[PDB]
């Protein structure tokens, strides 16, 4: 009954904003998460290490970083070089039927840098839009159908943003934002 | 489909019983309520019933005399009927919800079934 | 949904004909019109007839570009203005279309 | 007539010849969307005439008539960047009664010239970035809540009351100042709560739900709207007592009506406004929606008064079916019962005991069904970020805010709310809530619940090492900003 | 807009007393009353509301222990005060609560 977590994704993310050993909840279930630095505890006897018996993954990829490029000065971009990960780990035959978690973390940023085109060296083939609704939306969806094992393995898709600012809330103040361009938009023609 | 049955016709001061089973090969488990129909006259609203006994509320015009209940082990749902007067004389039906809100004097939900005549002296 | 038909390609004040098909279904249009755009800038009117009075030209060209049911006849041509040209005329609201361009030199 | 003639007359001023063709021209044409460029040039000539006339005193006779013409000419773009200067703003409003001439008292009660007037104001502020800025600073704000005040001394006819409030919608909704001049130096609030009490006024003391009628209705969502636009700021958590009290006499005014119905279809429109302006109200104000006096026939739990809190879940209910505007809908609901469930008991227990109570359902994944719980759960992987987290914190405080109460519908729900600070609400761990399904609660594994597929490791030693092929290809991820 | 009081004072620790206060000249439908408490100081108290409806919203100092009566179609307005403490000593005013026309005579309230 007991859950495992493994820790995903890389620095610009910000997986340590969700917050490599951390079995300390016991919230009436041990809920074991694992963190995540490459080459740190595999030197003792070149065996490297197992402690593989993991549930559920978290994964954690930005979309803001969607017009860099990881290669320095190379064809290959960043998401297709991100989507490079999510290709390995549904491929990986350790994890054919466990669950995965989708994070998408800066939203915010993501959400008015659509100023450049919408398909800059991200998905160069075709874009819905140039809206946030459609173009999220398109990017969930091929996160969705990079899952080989789409009928029994279903992933969890959630978009992220700043949790508080120097001021307001975003949850709290985004509403007021468009139901008010809502209101004034149902006027005129007078 | 559901099933009514326990109904018939009964003299003005007794007590009856009507019962309501979920035969028809379909799970029991949102809100329930009975509902009556005058000959001639509109489908009303008589009781509503959460399950588990968490909220019941009755109609204006039988919140004394009429109590309603639920087994959900059998899949049953209980309205006992104390007093009977000649207002209330109909066929009655049961029905489920899948509006997870307390909803009044409509008949939005369906799964009827075929409901028992209820007459009084 | 409208279509005009007519070409262009005369260079030195030559009679011209361009016909605009009523090719819509809504009645009660009014009025029926022409235009051009230069290379160089956006539209501008050329004739429009209104239906409630007089036919009303353009003060750009003062020509006999002769406007009828329509059919816009261009008489005394001159064309040191040559552009592409539209058509036009009028749940209420009024349509533009496509046109052909005249090419002028000499 | 034609746009052309009327030009050319013009400029002749036959008082017995212009004015008839004004006449006729407002008789013939008076809809909107009108023509494109037959129209552009001469009549661009005929507004340019109209607001040269307009910048001085214009004839007394016939005032109706050229508001109307300029009302007419108004609704083309090609002649708002004319209309919109300050001088003819200024013509406009004092010729709406509007203007900062606070001297003359509202006593001439001419109304033909008061309506079109302010119908050209709408035309021009709703469509005109300087314009607005220009309205907001000449300033009139104030008039125009002078004159909202003055509703119950003097008895302003529904075309005129409605068109006010309509403009003052407009400039609070567009101009960032006029909400703050509104707001502070106006007290807003209390004048708007004022009109929407004089709106609710239609046989009053109706016992059970009332019904509105059209002109009641509309003046009384165009108000609500003007509200929700000057309260959303400064309103977070602290504010004085009479303020507070002021608060609390509005969320009573809207409760009071939440419950009601509209004539038409406008009920939905009225209740998602109360909504709204409910969203703006502090949180410990909302607690006024609960306490009511429990009649005969409302709907009792745990002894007291459930019907508003059951009328806005039947809101919702009805409300998630708009998939578009899903942000702006189902929102501010969730927001506001959230709010209203954290603070009071009975109203905890209501929702825990009417949103996800049943638990003995065939195990399956709880993200699929027509119940309500299965549609917010739905909704909680969301490609909207202000809806799957105030759905994670609904489905929170209704677990009595409890994480491994919380854990039971799905295990990425927690990962979908988690880390949402602006935590002392009310923690209870009394009821236990076990059926056929918490016997089997040992094979159910926590973020996909109650699945029971199971599956071999794959690997069997043989490349185990090499499978760890992966660890290399995804450590070049890892490292930030410098290779160094 | 004529606002006039009556009722009030004379009285020790543990009584009771009805506070009315007839209001002319305006509609009475429409507009929802207020009672202020005016303290022997410099400042001027808020006792409770009431709206159009019976609904009524106390202070929560005065919560549980006053209520205010309406008595429609019957242009004047009530204010029962029971249990009252050493501190309810105070001039008290009654007006409209969301438009403060203007305020009337008042009567005194002693607890001695």
């Amino acid at each position: 009954r007991e859950v495992k977590l493994l820790l995903l994704g890389a620095g610009e993310s910000g997986k340590s904003t969700i917050v490599i050993v951390e079995t300390h909840f016991t919230f009436k279930d041990l809920h074991f998460k694992m963190f995540d630095v490459g080459g740190q505890r595999s030197e003792r006897k070149k065996w490297i290490h197992c402690f593989e018996g993991v549930t559920a993954i978290i994964f954690c990829v930005a979309l803001s970083d969607y017009d860099l490029v990881l290669a320095e000065d190379e064809e290959m971009n960043r998401m297709h070089e991100s989507m490079k990960l999510f290709d390995s780990i549904c491929n990986n035959k350790w994890f054919t039927d466990t669950s995965i978690i989708l994070f998408l973390n800066k939203k915010d940023l993501f959400e008015e840098k659509i100023k450049k085109s919408p398909l800059t060296i991200c998905y160069p083939e075709y874009a819905g839009s140039n809206t946030y609704e459609e173009a999220a939306a398109y990017i969930q969806c091929q996160f969705e159908d990079l899952n080989k094992r789409k009928d029994t393995k279903e992933i969890y898709t959630h978009f992220t943003c700043a949790t508080d600012t120097k001021n307001v809330q975003f949850v709290f103040d985004a509403v007021t934002d468009v139901i008010i361009k809502n209101n004034l938009k149902d006027c005129g023609l007078f | 489909q559901l099933q009514e049955s326990g109904g018939g016709l009964e003299q003005a001061g007794d007590s009856l019983r009507l019962s309501c089973a979920a035969s028809g090969l379909i799970v029991s488990n949102y809100a329930m309520g009975w509902f009556r129909q005058a000959p001639g006259k509109e489908r009303e609203f008589v009781a509503y019933i959460n399950w588990n006994g968490g909220v019941t509320y009755y109609t204006n015009s039988v919140k004394g005399r009429f109590t309603i209940s639920r087994d959900n082990a059998k899949n049953t749902v209980y309205l006992q009927m104390n007093s009977l007067k000649p207002e209330d004389t109909a066929v009655y039906y049961c029905a489920r919800t899948s509006r997870a809100s307390v909803t009044t004097r409509v008949a939005d939900f369906g799964y009827w079934g075929q409901g028992t005549q209820v007459t009084v002296s | 949904q409208l279509q005009e038909s007519g070409g262009g390609l005369v260079q030195a004040g030559g009679s011209l004909r361009l016909s605009c098909a009523a090719s819509g279904g809504i009645v009660h249009i009014s009025s029926m019109g022409w235009f051009r755009q230069a290379p160089g800038k956006q539209r501008e009117l050329v004739a429009t007839s209104p239906s409630n009075g007089d036919i009303r030209y353009a003060d750009s060209v003062k020509g006999r570009f002769t406007l009828s049911r329509v059919s816009l006849q261009m008489n005394s041509l001159e064309p040191e203005d040559t552009a592409v040209y539209y058509c036009h005329s009028f749940s209420y609201n009024n349509y533009y279309g496509q046109g052909t361009q005249v090419t002028v030199s000499s | 007539m034609e746009p052309r003639a009327v030009a050319d007359a013009l400029e002749t001023g036959e008082e017995d010849a212009v004015t008839e063709a004004l006449r006729s021209f407002n008789r013939e044409h008076s809809q909107s969307f009108t023509f494109d460029d037959a129209q552009q040039e001469d009549r661009k000539r005929l507004a340019k005439l109209l607001v040269s006339v307009l910048e001085q005193g214009l004839s007394p006779k016939h005032r109706v008539t050229w508001l109307q013409t300029i009302r007419i000419l108004s609704r083309d773009r090609s002649c708002l960047d004319s209309f919109a200067s300050r001088q003819s703003l200024h013509a406009l409003a004092c010729y709406a009664d509007i203007a900062i001439s606070e001297e003359p008292i509202p006593q001439p009660p001419d109304m033909d010239v008061l309506l079109e007037s302010l119908k050209c104001l709408c035309n021009l502020v709703l469509s005109s970035p300087t314009a607005q800025m220009l309205a907001a600073e000449a300033r009139l704000v104030v008039r125009l809540a002078e004159r909202v005040g003055l509703y119950r001394k003097r008895s302003y006819p529904h075309e005129v009351q409605f068109f006010d409030l309509r403009l003052l919608f407009l400039l609070t909704a567009l101009r960032t100042d006029v909400r703050q001049q509104l707001f502070q130096e106006l007290h807003g609030v209390r004048l708007l709560t004022d009109a929407l009490e004089l709106t609710l006024g239609v046989a009053p003391k109706e016992n059970p739900l009332v019904i509105l009628p059209a002109q009641e209705t509309e003046r009384a969502m165009e108000i609500l709207k003007v509200l929700f636009n000057i309260t959303f700021d400064s309103v977070k958590r602290e504010v004085d007592e009479e303020d507070a009290a002021l608060y609390r006499y509005l969320g009573t005014l809207l409760r009071h009506c939440v419950m009601a119905d509209a004539a038409g279809d406008r009920t939905e429109e009225f209740h998602g406004h109360t909504v709204n302006l409910l969203g703006n109200l502090p949180l410990k104000c909302l607690d006024v929606l609960l306490a009511l006096e429990l009649h005969e026939g409302s709907l009792e739990f745990m002894g007291v008064n459930m019907d508003v809190i059951n009328a806005l879940l039947a809101f919702l209910e009805k409300r998630l079916h708009q998939t578009h505007r899903l942000k702006e809908c189902v929102a501010p609901v969730l927001s506001v019962l959230t709010e209203c469930a954290r603070m009071h008991r009975p109203a905890r227990k209501f929702l825990k005991a009417q949103v996800l109570p049943p638990l003995r359902d065939v195990r399956t994944r709880p993200e699929v069904g027509d119940l309500l719980r299965n549609k917010l759960v739905r909704l909680m992987t969301h490609l909207d970020t202000d809806v799957k987290r105030v759905a994670a914190e609904f489905l929170f405080v209704l677990c009595s805010e409890s994480v491994p109460r919380f854990i039971k519908y799905t295990g990425y729900g927690n990962a979908a709310g988690l880390l949402a600070a602006r935590p002392e609400g009310q923690y209870s761990e009394d009821e236990d809530t076990d059926t056929e399904e918490y016997r089997e609660a040992k094979a159910s594994i926590n973020p996909v619940t109650g699945r029971v597929e199971e599956k071999p490791p794959n690997p069997m030693e043989g490349m185990t090492e090499e499978q760890k092929e992966h660890e290399a290809m995804k450590l070049v991820n890892m490292f930030d900003k410098l290779s160094r | 807009v004529q606002l006039q009081e009556s009722g009030g004072g004379l009285v020790q620790p543990g009584g009771s007393l009805r506070l009315s206060c007839a209001a002319s000249g305006i509609i009475f439908r429409s507009n929802g009353m207020a009672w202020y408490r005016q303290a022997p100081g410099k400042e001027r108290e808020w006792v409770a509301s009431i709206t159009s409806f019976g609904d009524a919203i106390y202070r929560d100092s005065v919560k549980g222990r006053f209520t205010i009566s309406r008595d429609n179609a019957r242009n004047a307005v009530s204010l029962q005060t029971n249990s009252l403490k050493t501190e309810d000593t105070a001039v008290y005013y009654c007006n409209t609560y969301p438009v403060n026309s203007a305020w009337g005579q008042g009567t005194q309230v002693t607890v001695s």
